[PDB]
């Protein structure tokens, strides 16, 4: 009743980081999105 | 799997992490840099 | 017409160095966000 009890922990840690990794992925792309659409329109205007 | 799969990253998130840091740095950079440049306008 | 013609290339000169000197800074920052982004 240790080695699942551990695999089953381990298992449902990696499914919350993955989740959290996820999300902060999805928010990083965002900010990224953003950042570079501002440094595109700043470069254009600095052309 | 296929929902997990589908948010786009497929490295791990600690480089895409470093590389999104480095880019709001590299952002930031630039704007105060963009300020800073039309900012000083004295010439005639 | 030659007091005329030296204030006027005394302004030409003026304003040549300002607009190199825009030129420059102009080039040295576009330079500077390309490399930093």
């Amino acid at each position: 009743e240790n080695q699942v009890l551990e695999l089953l922990i381990h298992r449902d840690g990696e499914f919350q980081e993955l989740m959290k990794l996820a999300l902060n992925q999805g928010k990083i792309h965002h900010e990224m999105q953003v950042l570079e659409k501002e440094v595109e329109k700043r470069d254009s205007d600095i052309q | 799997k296929l929902i997990s799969t589908m948010p786009g990253i497929h490295l791990s998130p600690e480089q895409q992490q470093q590389q999104l840091q480095s880019l709001r740095e590299q952002v930031r950079t630039k704007n105060e840099l963009l300020q800073k440049y039309k900012s000083l306008c004295m010439f005639e | 017409n030659h007091e005329a013609a030296t204030c006027l290339e005394d302004v030409v000169y003026r304003g040549d160095m300002l607009l190199e000197k825009i030129q420059s800074a102009l080039a040295d920052i576009a330079q500077s966000q390309l490399k930093t982004r």
